[PDB]
RNA sequence: ACGGAGCCAGCGAGUACAACCUUGGCCGAGAGGUCUGGGUAAUCUUGUGAAACUCCGUCGUGCUGGGGAUAGAGCAUUGUA
């Protein structure tokens, strides 16, 4: 309704955002996974990752 | 500075008067008597390998031992 | 025989082929002899001054020679060597491009560098003949 | 031999023997790429103590070293450029550099910036963190 | 008699032509950042803020300063237009007055001020 | 240390709905401008011919050409800034 109320978002860390809940910090981008660090170890397996060595 | 890297043109006739019948020549040898020192003596050797007078062993940069021609 | 340019050893190559282009003098010079840094980081300007360009165009036609088509800017990336960028570890970044190029643009008009497809610069016939025969002035010297 | 030392240019001290370059660095102004620069225009050995030299390379130096433009220089190997309105650009390489610095500095204090209130107490200008980098100050 | 202390500018000759030169005119005579800057889109920039220092100006009361133009963008370099009218720069306690001169040009209105109390 | 000359690796990574890695060719003393591609990747960047090193020259034991901090002016680029 009202005119300004938004910023150039389309880079940096305030647009980029998780996929779960959407935490600002510790974000994994490679492999476009976008899944924060807390929650890869938690679904490691069910995607495919595995500790071997 | 500690002196004897000016060039004098009385110090070049005494070049050439202890320049033949010595085991060690080098830049590593010159400097220890006080004559060109560092790289004046370089150049000092390099007019004494033109005209046979000293003959050379080892032909590196840094390393260049010559030795009395025989 | 087996007259080829690696009988010649590569350092003492060079040597016999700048001398052949300074007796005629045929290479053409561009306008930035001595105005140079030579890279992109290097304190010291060119100790040989004078000749120098005459050495540089001879090891790139040399290495133009070996491989099926050199560029420019791997040619800068090739020359090109270490820094001092301050107190932090030293990087990599390429040389002057100013003067690989016109050593290209030159050596096509004088008869050497030839155009490819594709992309890059492979070798000309009347180029392999000058590589030869001083190939075969160094192995004179040599024998 | 031994041909003078000190040999002045410009009032500055110009060291006997030593080296073309090396010698000609003692001016306020003269570094160790530009008196290369100079002497490539004059064309002498860097071979050479350069303190015994001929009296004409002196006045020719000095002449290049007070004119850019007018020599062979590409005007980008300058140390100042850009001066008052709208027009030209002009360097120095003697006690004028060092008088010209401090009559430049009171441009910035006189205009009163963020640089000029920062060289009136002698504190780190190009934003460092100044919770470490030199315990002594001036 | 004619030369009054010395011409207040940027780089070369005179400073009678400043005050009728508006933006264009002034941007190509400048350093990297100022042309950088106006090559690309001010809007909302020079728009609202200009408005102001013009109309104060015939607001004035003849001779004495013009009314204070208090500006949140502190991010605009001083052009030659508006040399005499005062401005507020904002750092978060009030809008501190700074006197635009011909002696204060090609820098930004946040320098002179400063946001951190002791000096 | 400062010059040329010689010239060799392995782990990786990488856009099509975005703006990724980007050779080859021109412009430039640099940084970087631009025309073109190729690549969804033992296919194109890429042989990621990376450094330290090798070998002839320039300096030689002097806060020195070692060392690079503080400083000033401008030329570039990423960005609403």
């Amino acid at each position: 309704e009202n005119v300004w109320y938004s910023h150039p978002r389309k880079f940096g860390k305030g647009s980029r955002q998780c996929r779960i809940s959407g935490s600002h910090s510790g974000l994994i981008r490679k492999y476009g996974l976008n899944i924060d660090r807390q929650s890869f170890r938690e679904k490691a397996n069910d995607i495919g990752f595995y500790k071997y060595r | 500075a500690k002196h004897a890297v000016v060039l004098d043109q009385d110090k070049f006739d005494r070049i050439m008067k202890e320049a033949p019948t010595y085991r060690y020549v080098s830049v590593s040898v010159l400097v220890d008597r006080f004559k060109l020192g560092g790289s004046l003596a370089r150049v000092a050797l390099r007019h004494l390998e033109n005209e046979g007078i000293i003959k050379p062993v080892s032909k590196h940069s840094k390393q260049a031992i010559y030795t009395r021609a025989t | 025989p087996g007259v080829s340019v690696r009988d010649v050893p590569a350092q003492d190559f060079i040597n016999n082929y700048a001398s052949f282009l300074q007796r005629q003098g045929k290479l053409e010079v561009p306008g930035y002899v001595d105005i140079v840094k030579t890279s992109a980081g290097n304190e010291l300007p060119p100790q040989d001054s004078e000749g120098w360009f005459y050495k540089r165009a001879a090891s790139v036609a040399r290495h133009i020679y070996l491989r099926k088509q050199v560029g420019v800017g791997k040619l800068n990336k090739l020359y090109g060597g270490a820094k001092n960028r301050g107190v932090r570890p030293h990087k990599h970044v390429d040389a002057s491009g100013s003067i690989n190029r016109k050593v290209l643009q030159s050596l096509e008009k004088l008869g050497v560098v030839e155009i490819s497809p594709k992309g890059g610069r492979r070798i000309s016939d009347n180029g392999l003949r000058d590589l030869d025969r001083i190939a075969a002035a160094t192995l004179e010297d040599e024998e | 031999g031994s041909f003078q030392h000190i040999l002045r240019l410009l009032n500055t001290n110009v060291d006997g023997n030593i080296n073309v370059v090396y010698a000609l660095t003692t001016i306020r102004g003269v570094g160790r790429r530009y008196a290369n620069l100079v002497c490539k225009k004059a064309d002498v050995d860097l071979h050479k103590r350069a303190g015994e030299l001929t009296q004409e390379e002196l006045e020719r130096i000095v002449q290049i070293m007070q004119n850019p433009t007018h020599y062979k220089i590409p005007a980008w190997f300058l140390n100042r450029q850009k001066d008052v309105n709208d027009g030209k650009d002009y360097h120095s390489l003697a006690n004028n550099l060092e008088s010209k610095l401090r009559d430049d500095l009171e441009r910035l204090k006189k205009i009163r910036s963020h640089r000029g209130i920062r060289h009136f107490w002698g504190l780190r200008v190009r934003g460092q963190h100044t919770k470490t980098t030199g315990r002594r100050r001036a | 008699r004619k030369r009054s202390f010395k011409t207040y500018s940027y780089k070369g000759v005179d400073l009678e032509k400043l005050l009728e030169m508006p933006t264009e005119d002034f941007v190509k005579l400048a350093p990297a950042r100022v042309r950088r800057k106006f090559a690309r889109g001010l809007s909302e920039k020079p728009a609202g803020l200009m408005k102001k220092l013009r109309a104060a100006k015939l607001s004035a009361p003849e001779n004495e300063k013009p009314a204070v133009v208090r500006t949140h963008l502190r991010n605009m370099i001083i052009v030659p237009e508006m040399i005499g009218s005062v401005v507020g720069v904002y750092n978060g306690k009030v809008f501190n007055q700074v006197e635009i001169r011909p002696e204060m040009v090609g820098h930004y209105l946040g320098e002179f001020s400063i946001t951190y109390t002791p000096v």
